[PDB]
């Protein structure tokens, strides 16, 4: 879609309440998004995956850690996606316990060896 | 035709399997929002601006609960 | 064109009059087996001449073959040698290597015989005794609940899918029920007078009740 | 390929593998764009389908010598225990449906507890067939194998156990309660002592006996 | 030679199956190469030299009788423990239709150490049943690693029921 | 070498006298020890007549495989493997400029390869479940070492590294190996266990507590190496 | 567009010939 109103369609998905209710949590996502929204980053589905792996071991399945495998699988096997990194990345993002240190794990380059 | 509408068969199937790696990993979102989330992902965009804002209106109605 | 077309649209009536069908499909070895297995004989070299198969579709085998199990005869595959049905040799549809098929066709047939030897010893009585007419109507009766199931399935063709390893596990609780009338209808087949022919009749009968008492 | 296996694997002998009683089900045949070591995965995979092909033998001449209805209370119950091996037949079609490509080793690794299964009851079906029972003694030679060792093999003799249970309480309720005779042919008139099971006390059998007598008189 | 011809004979020999142009000679020594990628191979196929003493007896122990009821319980354990060893293979063999994450390095390392610990745990019950076998394993869960705390004590499960 | 052996069997004697009612203590097996490919560290044309950037791709290229501790294809690994000493030696075909920086990285693969080392001998039943737990946290690190050699082996794949890069790139992490390699010989060389190697981490926790990288090592190895005792 | 459209009823006709969904 168009990525201004895709937003607003985000914030009537969670809270049903109009756009005409709220003005200032609307506006504090323009604020928030916007200058944060093109990536500054280089993208590795790669070194997500490595984590991914290494958040559902640290949950102590290791069945699902190969489920997640085959359903990796899969999304390369179509191959109707473009971006296949970032949707991984945000999920990864939202991650939570259904039942330390971060700094010394692997992520990515923040463009300071690269720059157009 | 009937090859375009086999594209969009292989996006039906994409789709169910990211709802299933949504719900393995445990996130409060439905197929509903999960769909506009992807919307999102399709264009490129950041986590670290997005997780805030659902962290947000999650946040938004603990005053109207 | 104008007939022929619009036949080979909705009819199916091509795979087995002329032009032979051409079934496409997602080709690559998982189902596209019985073209590598010819093309790794040509290579092992034959050579030449080589094996004629029609190709027809399987779900259709499916249909052709319910159509010979339920009890009406006469069609076309699957030819007599002496009133018996015997498996023809055309059949291919994409895999299935052609010798696992021409022993898996003939099982199905050798259970199809056991009911085609019953309805022909009904159908020539159609073209007294009163001991038989009882024997056909109980045949009879469990024949149409029989039929139906099979009947019903040939519906569920068109919708779903339906393969000839869902098929045989279906209808796993009838073939069980056939072996046992093609044993003890054949010491009913086998024999002068009214008397000792219908003693010997119920006393198969009278001994089959007994033997798993 | 996926659907001559499901063939393979069930009773047909195939173009592909040949049947002997030598060496069942060996593949013989070589494509150029086949590794060279998928034929040792294909004699792991063809250990299943020989063990089906003998069992369907076995079962399909039965239902002094071996006879009673005893061994067609064994084969019953080896029915029993083929019954989840048809449904996980039709449980591999459905995955193949979907999916775009699947590898040998998936089905190689799922039926594996079957790799335990039918070896050691290879070991009962043979036992029985080179020895005769003609008596009560299926019982023992089930028995000996029912403490095992493998825990797939452990219960799926307690299905066939259970069976012949059944088959004995046809016996042990016209005997017990009409006092009859010939309720099975076997091979004042009693039980022969002989082929009386011994895990089975033989007082309580006695005990049994007297019960059956008592409705003659 | 060509990366995609060697990738496929390290796949196979991590089931204990040769590859094509890696070949087990002798069966004390690695598999034996049939030039820095070659040296890659020999530290993945050791994975496969300890599943064939491994899956060799517990394939035998397995159909034996007078080896008890323990002991068979010890081959059951290990042979679901295979599985557990083959479910990951079957997901890396579809993953084809490059594939090297230093030649998949990371992936076989978790592997790497739940061999050792099974090929040790063989030697220890060597001709053993009954309590006499059960304290030999007893004799390992005297360790403070966790994975291998955990990997000695569900095989312990089931060996003393 | 062959110097770990003797060590072993003597503390195996130490076990097997002091319990009486405590039988069959394991150890490894034989192949354990005799095999080399249980340890992670141990024709071509001149690359000289070559224009200078395609040279660079291929130090590049040797260099990481030797720093996971597999040969490259103009540098050797010499066949030392002596006490904590391990030297690697760049062949005569490079130019100077070069060949310096190679050898300013290489003092994190003879940290890798004292770490390695470390990891196997300090595991055996003879040093107890502190040695244990704790070389069991280190390789844990040693897991996420090559975590990150991963992904820099994807990104060179697709032409965009350089050595230029590859030096800033692995800074943080030449630290951490250097502390992890010199807490390594420092348990060897007291022959620390029991809660010696407690006390010992107890002052390398002070004696690092600054920037963050070093001092959350001891505290992760401190909180993990402390809780069978 | 896409995700509009996806709220759509696929096919459950299926084919033993052919593997990668037969519509």
């Amino acid at each position: 879609k168009s990525p201004n109103v895709l937003l607003q369609n985000l914030c009537c998905r969670i809270l049903g309440r109009s756009e005409a209710d709220v003005a200032q949590q609307f506006q504090y996502a323009v604020r928030v998004i916007g200058s944060n929204f093109a990536p500054t980053v280089e993208r590795d589905e790669f070194l997500v995956a490595e984590k991914i792996k290494k958040e559902l071991i640290r949950q102590r399945r290791e069945a699902d850690a190969a489920l997640f495998s085959e359903l990796h699988r899969k999304l390369h096997s179509q191959g109707v996606l473009k971006n296949k990194w970032s949707i991984l990345y945000l999920l990864l993002s939202l991650s939570e316990d259904p039942r330390s240190y971060a700094t010394l794990f692997a992520q990515a380059l923040p463009r300071d060896a690269h720059s157009t | 035709a009937a090859a375009a509408a086999a594209n969009l068969n292989a996006v039906r199937e994409t789709m169910d399997v990211l709802l299933e790696i949504s719900r393995i990993l445990n996130t409060g979102l439905d197929m509903e929002t999960l769909s506009i989330c992807v919307r999102l992902c399709e264009q490129g965009i950041n986590p670290e601006a997005l997780s805030s804002v659902i962290k947000e209106l999650r946040k938004a109605t603990e005053a109207l609960k | 064109p104008d007939d022929r077309s619009w036949l080979e649209h909705h009819v199916v009536h091509q795979y087995w009059t002329a032009r032979p069908s051409q079934f496409p499909h997602s080709l690559h070895l998982h189902s596209n087996l019985a073209a590598v297995w010819d093309q790794h004989l040509y290579s092992s070299d034959p050579l030449y001449v080589p094996d004629d198969r029609v190709l027809v579709t399987e779900t259709q085998v499916i249909r052709e073959t319910l159509w010979l199990l339920s009890g009406v005869k006469k069609l076309f595959i699957f030819q007599l040698i002496d009133g018996k049905v015997t498996v023809r040799n055309n059949i291919i549809v994409t895999h299935l290597t052609h010798s696992c098929l021409r022993s898996v066709l003939e099982q199905i047939a050798a259970y199809g015989q056991v009911v085609f030897r019953l309805q022909e010893f009904i159908d020539e009585v159609m073209g007294p005794f009163r001991t038989y007419q009882a024997f056909m109507w109980a045949l009879y009766k469990y024949f149409i609940s029989f039929k139906e199931e099979l009947a019903e399935i040939e519906k569920c063709i068109i919708n779903t899918t339906i393969t000839l390893a869902i098929v045989v596990d279906k209808l796993a609780p009838r073939l069980s029920q056939l072996k046992v009338l093609h044993k003890v209808f054949s010491t009913g087949v086998a024999e002068t007078r009214n008397v000792v022919r219908a003693s010997h009749l119920l006393n198969t009968l009278y001994k089959a009740i007994l033997e798993y008492d | 390929m996926i659907h001559e296996l499901l063939l393979a694997l069930s009773g047909y002998p195939g173009s592909i593998f040949t049947w002997n009683k030598r060496s069942g089900l060996q593949v013989s045949q070589d494509f150029p764009f086949l590794h060279p070591s998928e034929t040792s995965v294909l004699n792991r995979l063809c250990r299943l389908g020989t063990d089906y092909i003998r069992f369907t033998e076995f079962i399909e001449q039965y239902t002094g010598g071996l006879h009673g209805i005893y061994l067609r209370a064994f084969c019953t119950g080896l029915d029993s225990v083929l019954q989840p091996y048809r449904q996980a037949l039709l449980d591999l079609e459905q995955e193949f449906l979907g999916d775009p490509h699947l590898s040998i080793s998936h089905v190689n690794y799922f039926l594996d507890q079957f790799q335990l299964l039918f070896p050691s009851v290879m070991v009962v079906v043979e036992q029985i067939k080179s020895q005769k029972i003609h008596g009560c003694q299926i019982l023992e030679t089930v028995y000996k194998h029912s403490c095992g060792g493998l825990p797939p093999v452990r219960s799926a003799l307690e299905k066939i156990l259970a069976v012949c249970h059944g088959v004995m309480y046809k016996q042990l309720s016209a005997w017990m309660l009409h006092g009859l005779l010939l309720d099975q042919h076997e091979e004042q008139f009693s039980l022969r002592v002989e082929i009386l099971p011994s895990y089975i006390p033989v007082r309580v059998a006695e005990k049994i006996l007297f019960v059956g007598e008592s409705v003659q008189m | 030679i060509t990366e995609a011809a060697l990738v496929r004979d390290i796949l196979y020999v991590f089931q204990g199956i040769d590859g094509k142009n890696i070949k087990m000679n002798n069966t004390e020594n690695c598999y034996k190469v049939e030039r820095s990628l070659r040296d890659t191979a020999v530290r993945l196929s050791e994975l496969g030299w300890l599943h064939n003493k491994i899956r060799r007896y517990t394939d035998q122990r397995s159909l034996d009788r007078s080896f008890g009821l323990v002991g068979q319980s010890f081959c059951a354990a290990l042979h679901q423990e295979l599985r557990e060893y083959y479910r990951l293979l079957s997901v890396l063999h579809s993953q084809l239709q490059s594939l090297t994450l230093r030649r998949l390095l990371v992936w076989t390392y978790d592997p790497k150490i739940r061999l050792k610990t099974l090929a040790a745990l063989v030697d220890h019950c060597q001709g053993r049943k009954g309590g006499e076998l059960a304290s030999a394993v007893h004799a390992y869960t005297k360790t403070g690693d966790p994975y291998m705390r955990s990997l000695v004590q569900h095989i312990l499960s089931l060996v003393s029921h | 070498l062959q110097q770990s052996l003797e060590l072993k069997r003597k503390m195996l004697r130490d076990k097997q006298n002091k319990k009486n009612s405590g039988q069959h203590l394991p150890i490894f097996p034989a192949w354990v020890y005799e095999r080399p490919a249980l340890i992670g560290d141990f024709t071509a044309l001149p690359i000289g007549t070559l224009p200078l950037a395609s040279q660079e791709s291929a130090v590049v290229e040797d260099l990481l495989y030797v720093l996971v501790g597999v040969d490259g294809r103009y540098v050797s690994a010499q066949p030392l493997a002596g006490r904590q000493s391990r030297t690697f030696l760049v062949d005569p075909n490079l130019d100077l400029s070069i060949r310096e920086l190679v050898h300013r990285i290489l003092p994190v693969a003879a940290s890798y390869s004292a770490v390695t080392r470390f990891i196997e001998e300090k595991s055996s039943f003879e040093y107890g479940q502190v040695n244990h737990a704790l070389a069991a946290a280190m390789r844990t690190l040693v897991k996420e070492h090559l975590i990150l050699v991963s992904q820099l082996e994807q990104l060179h794949r697709q032409g965009l590294l350089s050595l230029q890069k590859l030096w800033f790139y692995i800074q943080p992490a030449m630290r951490t190996m250097d502390i992890l390699a010199s807490l390594a010989t420092s348990v060897d060389k007291g022959e620390c266990l029991g809660g010696s190697t407690l006390s010992l981490l107890h002052d390398r926790s002070f004696s690092y507590t600054g920037d963050s990288q070093a001092q959350e090592l001891c505290l992760y190895l401190t909180k993990a190496a402390s809780a069978p005792y | 567009l896409w995700e509009a459209a996806l709220t759509y009823e696929a096919s459950k006709r299926r084919c033993w010939e052919r593997v990668g969904c037969p519509p």
